[PDB]
RNA sequence: AGCGCCGUGGCGCAGUGGAAGCGCGCAGGGCUCAUAACCCUGAUGUCCUCGGAUCGAAACCGAGCGGCGCUACCA
RNA sequence: AAGCUCGUAUCAGUUUUAUGAGGUAAAGCGAAUGAUUAGAGGUUCCGGGGUCGAAAUGACCUUGACCUAUUCUCAAACUUUAAAUAUGUAAGAAGUCCUUGUUACUUAAUUGAACGUGGACAUUUGAAUGAAGAGCUUUUAGUGGGCCAUUUUUGGUAAGC
RNA sequence: GAGAACAGAAAUCUCCAGUAGAACAAAAGGGUAAAAGCCCCCUUGAUUUUGAUUUUCAGUGUGAAUACAAACCAUGAAAGU
RNA sequence: GGUUGCGGCCAUAUCUACCAGAAAGCACCGUUUCCCGUCCGAUCAACUGUAGUUAAGCUGGUAAGAGCCUGACCGAGUAGUGUAGUGGGUGACCAUACGCGAAACUCAGGUGCUGCAAUCU
C-alpha cells in the first residue's frame, strides 16, 4: 500500500540523515586527526568506509524506488539524498585514494 | 566504370519533373508564386520574369494557364539597340532600360499608357508607384527572378527598378538597390543615379584610359571604334530613355528567306530513324560480322 | 491500449504512389472550384495541414465554400438511423473534380443540341438514354468459316 | 582532337591537421598565412576518438584553397622540395594529385621562432575548360565521357611539362 | 514433450514467421536440402520424380528431416551416392506456437518450424538416370510414410530439375543455346546484347557441329 | 510458473556518462641464520553474453545464460 | 399512441450507365525490405591457413567473406501489381441557354463571384423497376444477461470453449 | 570507391558514384531532395477578439486539429508563409 | 522544323556506351573599377560580346542495350471470388450451377508529345 510505502520512505530518510551526520562527523575528526596518530587515521577510514557503505545499500534502495516503486509526490527529497549519499562517496574517495597513495609509488613520481 | 546501375535501381527510380532534371525551374519557388487565393476564380497572377543569358536580358509578362503559361508582352537587350544602345546589352543600364521598356510595352499595350506616366525625372530615389485616386488601379506584377541569388546590387533588381520607374506596380523593398549601405540603413540616390546613366562603365573607362591603354582597347574596342568618349555615356543612356518613353513598340525582324524556307532547307542535317526492318538488317550485318569464334 | 487517433490505420490509405513521390503539381494547383460545385475527395499525404479523416477519402461532395487555399465540401455520412451533413474544409491537393459531373454536362449540352434540331426540323426527339437492348435477327456466314469441332482434352498432368 | 580541352590547375588545398586546438592551431593557422598570402580557414572535428585524443565540435584542422598563378607558385616550390619525383599511388584515379612534405622551412619564408615546425599536405585538382557546367546553378549536368581527367591524361601532363618523373607501377 | 502432428497438422492460423516480433525460436532440424552428387549436370541427370502433395496440411521439420534419412539411406544403398540427386523442396518456415492459470493469457511459446504445403505442390525431386526409376520410385514410398497425409509420385518428364520437356530440351541443346553452369544451364535469349550473347553462346553464332 | 535481486582481478566485494578500484592473495627487492610478521615497490580484468541509444559508459535501454530469494491461497 | 401538413413531380436494405475510392484474397521475390537452399565465375596494393619461399604492390593451392549471372522456398505487423463482394456521387424545372440589374466583394478593367429581372426550352422533364400514401412533430412503455446456423475469422491441442 | 606527411580500421582535406538506402527530440507508421534534412541571417504568429467546422460522439463535454474574418506583427526583393 | 524564354502532362521523357550537330540561339569562355559574396571573382556579383571554341553542356541518332509505356483470343477464363444445393468426402478440402475475373510469364510494338511568344538559311 501507498500509506506503507511512504512510511519505509520516511524511516530510510531519516536513517540516511542520521548516517551523513556521523560519516561528517568522522570525516572532520579525520582532517583533525593530528596525523602522526597513523593507527587512528586508519581507524577513522575503516570506520567512514562502514558508514559510507550503509549509504550505498540505501542509495541503492533510493535507485530502486525511483526507478520502479511509484513514488509518486516525493522525488525531490529522494533525488536530493542521492545527492548527498554521492558527495559523501566522493570525499570517503579522496581521503581513501589519498592514504593509498604511497610516496615513491609511480603515480607520486609522475605527478605531485 | 564498374559502376552502372542496376536494374532495380532503375526501375525504383522516380524520375524528377522535366524543368527540375534540366535544371532550368524551382517547383517550389514557382508554386508559391502561381498559387492565386481561390476565390477570385479567374484573376492569373502575372509574373515579370527576368533572365540573365551571357549575352542577352529576356524580360516577358507571363500568366499562368492549365495548357502551359503563356506571355503578354516580351523585351530584348538585342532589341535594345534599335532604341540607343550598341555596346552593353548586359549592363545594368541595359537591364533598367528593359525594365523601362516592357513596363512601356505592357501598359501601352493594356491601354494603360494616358495615365501612369511614370517618372520622366529619373533620380535614383526609391518610390512605388501609387495609384491615382478615381481610376484605374496600377497593373500588378511579381518580380520572377528564378535560380540566380538575390543580393543587393543585381540587373534582375535593376530591371525591377526600371518596371516601377516605367509605372508597373511591382511591390519591393529598397534593401535590395545599390547603395543600400546597412550600416546606415538608409538609400544613396546619387550613388543609384550615377549607375542608372553608368557612372560605374564610365568611371572603369576612365580609370583603365589613365592606367594602362592595351587593357583598355581590348576590352573597349567597340567604344573606340565608334568614338564614344567616356563621358557621354550618360547622354546616350538619357536619349535611349525618351526613345523607349516615345515608341514602346515591338517591331519585328524584316524576316528573311521565310518560315517554310527555313523548314525544309536549313536542316536535313538533323540524321533520321530507322525502322524495323533497317534495325534487322543492321542486326544481321552484325551477327554475319562476328561470326565465328574469333 | 485501444488506440483511435486521427490518423489511426491510415499506412496505405496515406501512402503517396509508387514512382509518384515529391512535390504535387500545378495542374491541381490551377484548377478552379467555384461555390456549388461536385468534387471528389482524396487525400494526398505529402500536404500535411488541411487534410481530411480516413472516412472522407474516396468521398463524392458539393463545394459551398471557397477561400483563400482551401474549400468548403459538404458530405452526407451514416451514423445511426441518419444521416448527417459535414462541412469539411479541404485544401486543393486533396480536392478533385468529377469526371461524373463534367460528363452530365458534356450530355446536356448534347442534349440541349439534339432537342434544338428535332425541334428544327420536327421530328423524333428522342432523348433518354436507353439500356442495353435484346439483340436483333442476324445472319451468318458460312462462307469462309466451316465451323470446325471441338471436343474436350483428356487428362495430362503437366508437373 | 584538343582545340582548347587542356588540362589547368582548378584549385590547389594546402591543409594542416595538427591534431589540436590553441597555440598550435593559431600557428599553424599563421603559418598559412604567411604562405598562401590569404586568410585560413579552421576545419572542426566531427566526433570524439579516444585514442586520437580529439573532440566532437573541437577545432583540428586548418586548410587554405588558392588558385590560379599562386596556386601554379606553390605548386612548383613543393614540386621542387619533393625534387620532382612522385609517386604512381600519388596520382590518384580521377586524376587529382597532391603530395606531403614535412619541416616547411625548406620552401620560402624562414622559422620565425614564435611560430614552429609545420608539415603540410598538398592537394592540386585538375580541370579542363568547362567545370562550369557541373558547378553552377541554373541548368546542372555532368562533363561527358571524353572529359573527368583520368590517370593518364593527368600523368602525362606531369611529364610533358616539369621535366617530372613517376615510379614502379 | 513431442505432440503429435495430429495436433498440428491442419493449416489453422496465418503463416507466423520468423521476424523481428518473434524471436527465441528454436532452429530446425532440416539443415541439408540437395543430396546425392548435388555438382552433376542436366545432361547427366535426365529423368525427374516428384513426390507432391494431395491435401492442404502442416508438414514438420521432423517429418522433412526423417523422411530426407531414410530416403537417402534407401538410394546410398541400393544405387550408390552418385546415382541420383535429391531436393527438398519445402522449407519450413512456421513457428508453431504451444501453450503448457486457465486460458488467461493464453498466448503460446514458440514450439517448431513447419512447411505448409499446398494441394499440388512438390515436396521431394529427385533427378536421375533412366536406369534408377524403381529405386527413385521406392525410396520415395519410404518418404510417403514418415510424411502424413496423401502423396503421389509423378514421373517428371521435364530434362532434369529445370522446365522444358525432353524434345524441347533436346532441341535447344542441339540447337547449341544452351550453356553448363554448376549444376544448372544458361539459355540463350534474343533480347540481350549482341557482344555479351557472342561471347557468352560462341556455339550458337558459329557453324559448329 | 510469476515477481524481485545478483553476475566486476585468482577469492569476497565497491563503482554516479568523460569511466575500473578495496582487502587478502600473486611477483620482485629488503630485514632475518632461515621462514612467517614487518618495510619499499610492481603486475593483474573478454566489467555474464549479444544488440541498440549517446559524441562517448561497466553504468542507460532491451534479448538470452547462470545462480539465489519471495508467492503459489479458499475449498 | 396522438396525430399534423399535404396527397403536388417523392423516395428506395434494388439494378444499369458514367465516374471515383480501397490494398484484402491472389500473385511476386533472376522487383525494394526481411528470411532462405545450392552450386558457377571472379576480385583481394585489403580475412585466416599451409607450400615455394629471406622477403617483395611475389607465386601456388585451401577455407571464409564481397561482387556478378543463376537457382529452391517464404512473410498478420513485406511489396511493384492486384481482384470478386461490399462502398460514395450524378442521371436536371431548385435544370439549361440568351440578355442585362445589385454590391461596401473581386479584377488593370462591366473583369469575375453570388443573387436576380425579362425571354427561349419540351414529343420523354433527360436510365430501369416499384411505390403499399409522402413528409413532419410530440409523448411514453418495455429492453440495455442473449443464444444458434452458413460463410470470413482471432486465442487454444481441442471443446456443446 | 580512388587519393594526400606524421595519419594507421576510424582525425582533416579532394574528386567521383550515390531516389534517399541519412536526418527530421521521442514509440511506430506515413511524408519530405534547389526540402520538411544540414548551415547561416532576422525574428516571436508559442500574440488579441470571439465565432464556424473535423475526430472521439449523445453529433454533449474535455483534449487535439482544420479553414476563415477583424487587428497587430515577423520574414522575404516579392508572390506568399 | 531547329533554337531560346516561360511552361502542361511528368521516364514513350530516365540511365549506360559511342557518333554527329549548316545557320542562328544557348553555352563554355575573357576581366575585377564599381554594387555584392567568398579561405579562394571556383560558386555568386559586376563588366565586356571583346581574345577564342563546339571540347563539354544542350539537341539528335545508334544499341537483337537496361529501364519504362502500350497491346495480345500469351499465360488464363487459370488463381481467386459473390450466390445455391438434404452435392461429394471421416476429414482436410474438392467438383458442379448462375456470375465476375487477376498478377507474374511469354510475344509484339514504341522510346517524348505539346502550348504561348520571340528568333533562325
Ligand atoms: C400531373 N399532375 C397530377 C401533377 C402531378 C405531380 N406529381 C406527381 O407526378 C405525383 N407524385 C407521385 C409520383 C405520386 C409521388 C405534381 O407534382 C404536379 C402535378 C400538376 C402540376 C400542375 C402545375 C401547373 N402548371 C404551372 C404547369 C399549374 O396549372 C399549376 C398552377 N399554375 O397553379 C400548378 O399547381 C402546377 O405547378 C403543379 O403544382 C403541378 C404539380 O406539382
Ligand atoms: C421530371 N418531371 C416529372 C418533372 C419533375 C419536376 N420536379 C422536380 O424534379 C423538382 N426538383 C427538385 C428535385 C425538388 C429539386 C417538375 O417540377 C416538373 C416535371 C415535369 C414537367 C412537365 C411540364 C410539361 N410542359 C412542358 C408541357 C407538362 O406536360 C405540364 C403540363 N402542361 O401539364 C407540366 O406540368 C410541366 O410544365 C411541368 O410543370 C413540369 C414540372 O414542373
Ligand atoms: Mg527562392
Ligand atoms: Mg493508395
Ligand atoms: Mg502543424
Ligand atoms: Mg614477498
Ligand atoms: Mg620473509
Ligand atoms: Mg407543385
Ligand atoms: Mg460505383
Ligand atoms: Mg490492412
Ligand atoms: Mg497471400
Ligand atoms: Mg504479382
Ligand atoms: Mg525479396
Ligand atoms: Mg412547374
Ligand atoms: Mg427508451
Ligand atoms: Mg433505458
Ligand atoms: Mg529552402
Ligand atoms: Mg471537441
Amino acid at each position: 500500500s501507498q500509506r506503507k510505502l511512504q512510511q519505509d520512505i520516511d524511516k530510510l530518510l531519516k536513517k540516511v540523515k542520521e548516517g551523513i551526520e556521523d560519516f561528517d562527523d568522522i570525516y572532520e575528526k579525520f582532517q583533525s586527526t593530528d596525523p602522526s596518530n597513523s593507527s587512528h587515521r586508519e581507524k577513522l577510514e575503516s570506520d567512514l568506509k562502514r558508514e559510507i557503505k550503509k549509504l550505498q545499500k540505501h542509495r541503492d534502495q533510493i535507485k530502486t524506488w525511483l526507478s520502479k516503486e511509484d513514488v509518486k509526490d516525493k522525488q525531490s527529497v529522494l533525488m536530493t539524498n542521492r545527492r548527498l549519499i554521492e558527495n559523501g562517496m566522493e570525499r570517503f574517495k579522496s581521503v581513501e585514494k589519498l592514504m593509498k597513495t604511497k610516496q615513491f609509488s609511480k603515480e607520486a613520481l609522475t605527478n605531485p | 566504370q564498374k559502376d552502372a546501375k542496376s536494374s532495380a535501381y532503375s526501375s525504383r527510380f522516380q524520375t524528377p519533373f522535366r524543368r527540375r532534371r534540366e535544371g532550368k525551374t524551382d517547383y517550389y519557388q514557382r508554386k508559391r508564386l502561381v498559387t492565386q487565393h481561390k476565390a477570385k476564380y479567374n484573376t492569373p497572377k502575372y509574373r515579370l520574369v527576368v533572365r540573365f543569358t551571357n549575352k542577352d536580358i529576356i524580360c516577358q509578362i507571363i500568366s499562368s494557364t492549365i495548357t502551359g503559361d503563356v506571355v503578354l508582352a516580351a523585351a530584348y537587350s538585342h532589341e535594345l539597340p534599335r532604341y540607343g544602345i550598341t555596346h552593353g546589352l548586359t549592363n545594368w543600364a541595359a537591364a533598367y532600360a528593359t525594365g523601362l521598356l516592357i513596363a512601356r510595352r505592357t501598359l501601352q499595350k493594356l491601354g494603360l499608357d494616358e495615365t501612369y506616366k511614370g517618372v520622366e525625372e529619373v533620380e535614383g530615389e526609391y518610390e512605388l508607384t501609387e495609384a491615382v485616386e478615381d481610376g484605374p488601379r496600377p497593373f500588378k506584377v511579381f518580380l520572377d527572378i528564378g535560380l540566380q541569388r538575390t543580393t543587393t546590387g543585381a540587373r534582375v533588381f535593376g530591371a525591377l527598378k526600371g518596371a516601377s520607374d516605367g509605372g508597373l506596380y511591382v511591390p519591393h523593398s529598397e534593401n535590395r538597390f545599390p547603395g543600400w549601405d546597412f550600416e546606415t540603413e538608409e538609400i544613396d540616390p546619387e550613388l543609384l543615379r550615377s549607375y542608372i546613366f553608368g557612372g560605374h562603365v564610365s568611371q572603369y573607362m576612365e580609370e583603365l584610359a589613365d592606367d594602362d591603354e592595351e587593357r583598355f582597347s581590348e576590352l573597349f574596342k567597340g567604344y573606340l571604334a565608334d568614338d564614344i568618349d567616356a563621358d557621354s555615356l550618360e547622354d546616350i543612356y538619357t536619349s535611349a530613355h525618351e526613345a523607349i518613353r516615345a515608341d514602346p513598340a515591338f517591331k519585328p525582324t524584316e524576316k528573311k528567306f521565310t518560315k517554310e524556307q527555313y523548314a525544309a532547307e536549313s536542316k536535313k542535317y538533323r540524321q533520321t530513324k530507322l525502322s524495323k526492318e533497317e534495325r534487322a538488317a543492321r542486326v544481321a550485318a552484325k551477327i554475319a560480322a562476328l561470326a565465328g569464334q574469333q | 491500449g485501444k488506440s483511435h487517433g486521427y490518423r489511426s490505420r491510415t499506412r496505405y490509405m496515406f501512402q503517396r504512389d509508387f514512382r509518384k513521390h515529391g512535390a504535387v503539381h500545378l495542374s491541381t494547383y490551377l484548377k478552379v472550384y467555384k461555390v456549388g460545385d461536385i468534387v471528389d475527395i482524396k487525400a494526398n499525404g505529402s500536404i500535411q495541414k488541411g487534410m481530411p479523416h480516413k472516412f472522407y477519402q474516396g468521398k463524392t461532395g458539393v463545394v459551398y465554400n471557397v477561400t483563400k487555399s482551401s474549400v468548403g465540401v459538404i458530405i452526407n455520412k451514416m451514423v445511426g438511423n441518419r444521416y448527417l451533413e459535414k462541412r469539411l474544409n479541404l485544401r486543393v491537393e486533396h480536392i478533385k473534380h468529377s469526371k461524373c459531373r463534367q460528363e452530365f454536362l458534356e450530355r446536356v449540352k448534347a442534349n440541349a443540341a439534339k432537342r434544338a434540331e428535332a425541334k428544327a426540323q420536327g421530328v423524333a426527339v428522342q432523348l433518354k438514354r436507353q439500356p442495353a437492348q435484346p439483340r436483333e435477327s442476324r445472319i451468318v456466314s458460312t462462307e469462309g468459316n466451316v465451323p470446325q469441332t471441338l471436343a474436350p482434352v483428356p487428362y495430362e498432368t503437366f508437373i | 582532337q584538343n582545340p582548347m580541352r587542356d588540362l589547368k590547375i582548378e584549385k590547389l588545398v594546402l591543409n594542416i591537421s595538427v591534431g589540436e586546438s590553441g597555440d598550435r592551431l593559431t600557428r599553424a593557422s599563421k603559418v598559412l598565412e604567411q604562405l598562401s598570402g590569404q586568410t585560413p580557414v579552421q576545419s572542426k572535428a566531427r566526433y570524439t576518438v579516444r585514442t586520437f585524443g580529439i573532440r566532437r565540435n573541437e577545432k583540428i584542422a586548418v586548410h587554405v584553397t588558392v588558385r590560379g598563378p599562386k596556386a601554379e607558385e606553390i605548386l612548383e616550390r613543393g614540386l621542387k622540395v619533393k625534387e620532382y619525383q612522385l609517386r604512381d599511388r600519388n596520382f590518384s584515379a580521377t586524376g587529382n594529385f597532391g603530395f606531403g612534405i614535412d619541416e616547411h622551412i625548406d620552401l620560402g619564408i624562414k622559422y620565425d621562432p614564435s611560430i614552429g615546425i609545420f608539415g603540410m599536405d598538398f592537394y592540386v585538382v585538375m580541370n579542363r575548360p568547362g567545370a562550369r557546367v557541373t558547378r553552377r546553378k541554373r541548368c546542372k549536368g555532368t562533363v561527358g565521357n571524353s572529359h573527368k581527367t583520368t590517370k593518364e591524361d593527368t600523368v602525362s601532363w606531369f611529364k610533358q611539362k616539369y621535366d617530372a618523373d613517376v615510379l614502379d607501377k | 514433450a513431442r505432440r503429435p502432428a495430429r495436433c498440428y497438422r491442419y493449416q489453422k492460423n496465418k503463416p507466423y514467421p520468423k521476424s523481428r516480433y518473434n524471436r527465441a525460436v528454436p532452429d530446425s532440424k532440416i539443415r541439408i536440402y540437395d543430396l546425392g552428387k548435388k555438382k552433376a549436370t542436366v545432361d547427366e541427370f535426365p529423368l525427374c520424380v516428384h513426390l507432391v502433395s494431395n491435401e492442404l496440411e502442416q508438414l514438420s521439420s521432423e517429418a522433412l528431416e526423417a523422411a530426407r534419412i531414410c530416403a537417402n539411406k534407401y538410394m546410398t544403398t541400393v544405387s550408390g551416392r552418385d546415382a541420383f540427386h535429391l531436393r527438398v523442396r519445402v522449407h519450413p518456415f512456421h513457428v508453431l506456437r504451444i501453450n503448457k492459470q486457465g486460458m488467461r493469457g493464453a498466448w503460446g511459446k514458440p514450439h517448431g518450424l513447419a512447411a505448409r504445403v499446398d494441394i499440388g505442390q512438390i515436396i521431394f525431386s529427385v533427378r536421375t538416370k533412366d536406369s534408377n526409376k524403381d529405386v527413385v520410385v521406392e525410396g520415395l514410398r519410404r518418404a510417403r510414410y514418415k510424411f502424413p497425409g496423401q502423396q503421389k509420385i509423378i514421373l517428371s518428364k521435364k530434362w532434369g530439375f529445370t522446365n522444358l520437356d525432353r524434345p524441347e530440351y533436346l532441341k535447344k541443346r542441339e540447337a547449341g543455346e544452351v550453356k553448363d553452369d554448376g549444376a544448372f544451364v544458361k539459355f540463350l535469349s534474343k533480347k540481350g546484347s549482341l557482344e555479351n550473347n557472342i561471347r557468352e553462346f560462341p556455339e550458337y553464332f558459329a557453324a559448329q557441329a
